[PDB]
This record gives C-alpha cells, structure tokens and sequence, in this order.
C-alpha cells in the first residue's frame, strides 16, 4: 500500500506504450500501403 | 541473542513487494520485447535482451543496448522511475531499522522501569518488599506504588517460584 | 545466492559447451 | 517449428483460462483469522467473493464478503467487482479464439498478433488485480497466508506472458517468410 | 571475475574471450560494485547469470553500508571499555592502583579470590607507581 | 555459523570443479595423443602427415593455453586460506603450489620455450609422465573437493 | 533537454544533431536523473556543462529524497488537524 | 570510483542524520519537559 502508486504508474505506462506502438504500426502500414 | 535470519536483508520490504517486483519485471520485459519486435519496419531487443536490460535497469547498472523507439523509451522510463523509488525505499527503511535498533536502551535501573509501562512489574503479595514500597517516601518508588496495585490484573504474586515462572513464561513482559 | 549463481553459471556453461560441441561436430 | 509453437500457444491459452476461472470461482485465496467466525477470531479461508470458516462451530458455512476517502471507495469498488481478473480471463479466451482463427485464415497474419496483445494485456490486468486484492486486504489479525488460488492466478499470469511471447514470435516468422518471398519474387 | 573469465573462455558466445579475459573481467566486476557502468556486458546466459548475482550483491551491500552509516551518524553510543573487574584485570592498556598505605591495599594483599590476586600481582609489579598518597591525587 | 572461512570453502568448492574439468580435459587429450602415438606413425601420405602434425600442434596449443588458469586458481585457493587463517588446508595445499611453480618455471625440455612442445611431445617418457601426473592431480582435486565440502558443512553447523 | 538540443544543433561538435535532437536530449536527461547510463554523452564544452550541472542536480535531489524518506520512516509524527478553535 | 562511492554514501547518510534529528526535536510544551531537561535555565521573581 505504500508503493502501489509506482505499480499503477508502471502498468499505465506499459499500456500507453503498447497503444502508441499499435498506433504507429497502423499509421505506418497505411502510409507505406499508398 | 536473536540470530539474524538468512534473507533478513529482504526484511525492509514485504514479501508482496518482492513478488510484484518479479511480476512487473516479467511484464516490462515482455512489453519491451513486443513493442520493439512487432512492426515490420533492426532492433536488438529480443526477449532475452529485454530481460537483461530490465534486470540491469533494476540494479541501476545499465547495459550496452538502450531503446530508440518512443514506446520502448516510455517502458524504460517508467521502469527506471519504479526502480529509483524502490531502491530508495529499501535503503531508507533499512536505515530506519538499524537506527531504531540502535536507539534501544534496555532497562538498567528503577527509573527506566518506572517511567515506561510496556512491561509490568510486581513483587510478592505478602512480604517486606510490598511494605517497603507502600511505606516509601521516595519519588520513584512512590510512582511505582501508584502504578502498583493496578489492573494487571495481578502484578503481585503469592509464591516466589510463581514469580520466577511467570517471568520465564512472559516474553519479557514481566519484571 | 552469489555462490549458487556462480555454480549454476558453471553448470550452464558446461551444458552450452556440450551443446555447441555437438552442433559443430554436426557441421 | 511453427506447428508446435502454435500448439503450445493454444494449450497455454486453455490452461491459463482454466486456472484463472478456477481461481476466481474458488474461495481459497487467503487463510486468516476473522472476528465473524463464532470463535482475535476464528480461522477462515476466503476468496474474491465469499468467506468460509474452518475449525469452528460454524464449520463449512460460507457467507458473502461484506465490503465497505474517495480513493478507498474506488479501491473497494474495484476489489468487489473483481473486474481485472475477470478481464484477464476474458482476454485470454479471446486470444485463444484468435489463435484458433489463425489456424484457419492462414493468410491474415494480423490475428496471431491480436492474440499476443490480448495475452500480454491479460497478464497486466492480473498484476493489477493482485495489487488491488493485496492492498484492499490490509487495514488499520496476523500470521496470515496465501492459498493455492492466489498462486493459480500467478501461474496464469506467467503462462499468459509466455504465450504472448510465442505468438509474437510466430507473427515475426510468418511476416518474415511472406515479406522475403514477395521481395525475392 | 574468475568464473566470468572461465565461462567466457571455454563457453564463449561465438571474439568472445578477447573480451572478458581476466583483466577485463576484473574491470567489469569493479565497475559493477561501484555502481558505474560498463564498456562491455556479457551476452551468454552463464556470464549474464554471474553478472546478475553480482549486481544483486552490490546493490544490497551498498545499501547496507549507507544505511548503517546513517545509523552511526544519527545515534551516538559511547561504550565504556570496562563493565566489571575481570575485564580490568585482563586489560593491560588501562592502569589501576589504590591509595598507598590504606585498607583497600590491605584487602587486595590478603585476598584469596583469583581476580584480586591477579590485580595484586599487577600492582606489585607495576612501573611507575600505580599507587597514590591521597584520594585527590 | 556463517563466517569468512566458510565462504572461502564454498568459493573453493565452486572453483575446484573447474580444476576437475581441466584435468579431465588433460587426460582426454593425452588419451587422444596415445591413440595417435601407439597407433602406427607411418607418414607416407603427405596429407596424413600434415593432418597428424596439425592435430598434435593443436592439442599442444590447447594444453598450453589451459595450464595457467589451473595453477593461478590453485594459488588463489592458497592465498584465500592464508588470509582466512586456515592453517591445515594451507599446509595441505602448499606442496602442490610449489610443484606447479617448479613445473612451470623449470622447462626440463632443453628447448625451454613452452611447457609442452610439439617436437618434444609424442615422446613415450614425456607422454606417460604427463598421463600419470594428470591422473594423480585428478585424484587430488577430487579429494580436496570433498574435503572442502566437509569443512564447509562443519564450519556452518557449528 | 531544450538547452542541450539548441547547443548541439546550432553549435555542434562537427553528425552532431542527428545525435542530441530533442527526443534523444530528453532521453539523455531522463537517464541521467534516474542514475542510469547513456548511449550518448556530449562532446562539446557547452553540452558537457549542461550535463554536468544536470548531474549535480540529480545527485543532490536523489540523495535528499532518500534521506528525508529515511527520516519519515524512522520518526513517526502524528499531527492533530486542530490546535485551537478558529 | 571508491572515493566517489564513500563520499556520496557519507553525504546521503549525514543528510539523513540531519533530517532525522531535526524531526526528533520536541520543543517545551509543559512543566515536565522543562523539569527533566537542564539545557535551559528557568527562574522566577526573587520575591513573590
Ligand atoms: C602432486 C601431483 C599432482 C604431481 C606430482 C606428484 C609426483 C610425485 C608424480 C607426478 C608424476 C609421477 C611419475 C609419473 C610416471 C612414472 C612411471 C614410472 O617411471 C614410475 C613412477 C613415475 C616416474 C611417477 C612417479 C611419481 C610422479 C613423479
């Protein structure tokens, strides 16, 4: 309970990173597809 | 003489924190590997080297490779923040432990016993000690007597062997 | 833990040595 | 080869889903002592929803857990709903389904990718649920311990991460094969 | 350092021993212990195991040093070298003597306890005179 | 209880496996050398002669590259047992230390450029001496390993 | 990060801006703050000045955080919300 | 490197000491606190 905040922040950063990665992948694939 | 346990160096942090540290290490490494080796866009961040990088990050060592993408750098940054907080907390709580263990002044006189109350002290029910405390004109023993006859329920005792046994059974809670 | 890790590293190095020797003798 | 890796991925998906469903339904997460046991209290084995007394007059009777400061309220809500372990199981199921589809639409390569993303996200959700559970249990009656359901959840997390790794590797190999074939053609 | 050298020489990554000889192994270990970085990190699982355990060891030891030093600097504790009389007889750095021509010396002289016999031997074979002529002295 | 000497014993126990590995490699290489020597040494085929010579040279180079680690690691053992003030084990280990020192720094071979020399190697006397030395060294290392394990356990439990 | 970016773009070592753009500048600064290392370190005196002062800042701040946390965990102090009637 | 390690550890440790001691300080708030201590002197009017 003392350090739950860093765990929440870390998991949020992981989810954000995965989302950014998928966004870049879709955008790049669409761009290279044209 | 309290024999320190092997793996007493883990005592500053609870078992749950270590468990979740391991879990977060695995998750961080997998997410790094993924966000580095998914897009057919090379990268040295496989699953073995992701684990290596995460481990070295946790120990504040650093390794040869470092992320170059936005997602990998987000992952590394949050892992770095987590590592910083956790290591600082470990060091600080260990310092707290040792400092407190260094403050501890045991009982060495009647006054030390008198002021504190975490330990109970009582003498024989009938004897010269009870009379000596009752009929005392001294400050410290007056305070003891004021405490004495309290709701231990029974600090007093009937037999000396009874007092010795009671002290032995009590885990330092009786004097 | 340090001694255990050193011993495990020696063991894993021996395993890798045998594995690589066999794969190379195949080549 | 690819076939064995896909087989391991599907087996791991099924196993992780089963373990997590077992852990959620099961009520052997925490062994502790509670005031409401009919005699600091009596031994109890609990879970996510209900608590059962053992070694007591009311032995065998299981009763729904009585949950209940904005952050504390949110934590209590999340712990009661147990939405994170349930989401982990759901995502594992969907990932296994996507893998099975990948066993059919061998052309579409962006399926065994969704499977891996879902497995990794399920592992993250399981981490979050574990953290929430542990945090909520604490308050401010000792010598407590964790049961085999908790470790089933942990095993589910580990398996999910492993099979996500395998699925991503499969996607890598498949995309590499297709791209090299196309470029060389 | 030695284990890293061996593991990297006879089970190399495959070259891998011109890196992580004994000299560079010692250097890597030292840089690890001092929380610095590394111009080389192992690539094989065995060398990486060695490095990981060394890293854990270093982290724990540095944290412990800092924490115990904070304890020392926060709490002053002056220990008396002596808490009894046997401690005083065993010690030779500290000198002790009574008042000359007094009852205390007469006590130590005619003693039968072992410790006080040893003290009397010392005081009779002591240079300069441990004894004294007055209390204030 | 745990102490400096016990840690020294643990570390020496871990490092003696390496010495066992080295001596086993020595005896295997010398068994191969014997298989080449006792077997007919006819060199009528230039290719066969070249192959045999290069095999001998390779094995000699391997043995030379592999000797210093053994001697220096045993010296490390001796130094550790000196610093820890474990006199008995240091006494048991000094004779092998001096034997290794003498062996490395004498070069009884008249060439006196390498401990093992391809030209001097293939000699039956030298081959047999090396084989016997390696076997005795293997026995000694096994015995010392078990002694170190026993001493470690003894020091820990007490 | 911004000052490092500027100093490395318009006063490069002479190339020197493909390294230490804004993104890599932020990364270097973050790695410095967290006591990690760096895949790049500045070669010019100005970038090195920036890095040195950032390094000093990081050292002081991390030490202060750890020390004050040790204080907090060593000494419990419960403050009453009220010390009067107003 | 050794010098740096010792110096940084000493800085952190002594800063922790400073802050911890500054956190122990309990001012005078009653007659007892004044009574036990003696680093401060207290006296009233000669006649009164
Ligand atoms: C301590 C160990 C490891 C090495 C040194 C031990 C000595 C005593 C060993 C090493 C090699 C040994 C020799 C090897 C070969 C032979 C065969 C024959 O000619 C009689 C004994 C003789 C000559 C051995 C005598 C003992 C010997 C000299």
């Amino acid at each position: 309970s003392n350090v739950a905040g860093v765990f929440y922040i870390l998991v949020g950063g992981l989810g954000l990173a995965m989302l950014v990665a998928l966004i870049e992948f879709c955008y790049k694939s669409r761009a290279e597809a044209k | 003489k309290s024999k320190p346990g092997v793996f007493s160096f883990l005592d500053p942090l609870a078992y749950e924190i270590w468990m979740c540290i391991v879990f977060a290490y695995i998750g961080v490494s997998v997410v790094l590997f993924l966000v580095s080796r998914f897009s057919p866009y090379s990268n040295e961040f496989g699953i073995f080297n992701s684990l290596w990088f995460s481990l070295g990050a946790f120990m504040q060592q650093g390794c040869d490779i470092s992320p170059r993408s936005l997602s990998g750098r987000i992952v590394g940054g949050v892992w770095w923040f987590f590592t910083l907080i956790i290591i600082s907390s470990y060091t600080a709580n260990l310092a707290a432990f040792l400092t407190v263990e260094r403050m501890v002044s045991p009982i060495e006189s009647a006054e030390d016993l008198a002021k504190q109350t975490e330990i109970a002290y009582g003498t024989l029910e009938a004897g010269s000690t009870k009379e000596f405390f009752r009929r005392s004109k001294i400050a410290v023993f007056e305070k003891m007597w004021t405490y004495m006859k309290s709701a231990e329920p029974s600090v007093f005792v009937r037999t000396t062997e009874e007092g010795m046994i009671r002290v032995r059974k009590s885990k330092g809670k009786y004097a | 833990i340090l001694i255990g890790g050193l011993g495990l590293a020696m063991l894993v190095a021996l395993i890798e040595f045998c594995y690589k020797s066999r794969s190379e003798s195949k080549r | 080869e690819k076939g064995v890796q896909v087989l391991l991925t599907t087996i791991g998906a099924f196993a992780a889903f089963g373990l997590m469903t077992i852990a959620i339904s099961t009520d052997y997460w925490l062994y502790t002592r509670a005031l409401i046991c009919n005699t600091p209290g009596g031994l109890t084995h609990s879970g996510l929803w209900r608590i059962c007394c053992l070694e007591g007059l009311k032995r065998g009777v299981c009763v729904k857990i009585n949950h209940f400061d904005s952050a504390e309220y949110l934590l209590r809500v999340v712990r009661a709903s147990s939405i994170f372990p349930i989401l982990s199981a759901i995502l594992l199921l969907l990932g296994g389904v996507c893998v099975a589809a990948s066993r059919v639409y061998k052309s579409k390569r962006n399926i065994i990718l969704g499977a891996g993303i879902l497995f990794v996200a399920a592992g993250l959700s399981n981490i979050i649920g574990v953290i929430v559970y542990i945090s909520a249990n604490a308050g401010e009656k000792n010598h407590y311990s964790y049961g085999w359901s908790f470790y089933f959840g942990g095993l589910s997390f580990i398996l999910a991460e492993v099979i996500g790794v395998l699925a991503v590797n499969i996607y890598i190999e498949r995309s590499r094969e297709a791209h090299c074939q196309s470029r060389s053609d | 350092s030695v284990v890293l050298f061996l593991v990297s020489r006879f089970s190399p990554y495959e070259e891998s021993t011109n890196e992580f000889g004994i000299f560079n192994s010692l250097w890597f270990s030292l840089g690890a212990f001092m929380r610095q970085g590394c111009d080389i990190s192992p690539r094989s699982l065995s060398g990486r195991i060695v490095g990981g355990v060394w890293w854990f060891f270093t982290l724990i030891i540095i944290s412990s040093y800092t924490a115990n030093l904070a304890a020392f600097l926060t709490v002053e504790r002056m220990v008396s070298p002596i808490e009894s009389a046997e401690d005083l007889s065993k010690q030779t750095e500290i000198a002790y003597g009574t008042l000359d021509s007094g009852s205390t010396k007469e006590f130590f002289r005619r003693s039968k306890i072992a410790v006080f016999d040893k003290m009397w031997t010392y005081m009779r074979s002591a240079e300069p005179s441990v004894f004294v002529r007055t209390t204030a002295e | 209880a745990f102490t400096f000497a016990a840690f020294c014993y643990m570390l020496t126990l871990v490092l003696c496996a390496s010495l066992i590995f080295f001596v086993i490699w020595h005896i295997i290489a010398f068994d191969e050398l014997r298989t080449d020597f006792k077997n007919p040494i006819d060199q009528g085929n230039p290719a066969r002669a070249r192959e045999r010579l290069k095999n001998i040279e390779r094995i000699c180079c391997l043995l030379r590259k592999l000797v210093v680690p053994e001697y220096s690691i045993h010296g490390l053992f001796c130094l550790m047992f000196l610093c820890a003030a474990e006199w008995v084990t240091l006494g048991l280990n000094i004779p092998l230390l001096f034997y290794h020192l003498w062996r490395y720094f004498h070069r009884p071979a008249d060439g006196s450029e390498v401990m093992y020399d391809a030209v001097s190697i293939m000699n039956a006397d030298i081959l047999n001496y090396c084989q016997k030395e390696s076997w005795c060294k293997l026995a000694f290392y096994l015995l010392s390993f078990f002694y170190y394990l026993y001493s470690m356990v003894y020091t820990l439990v007490s």
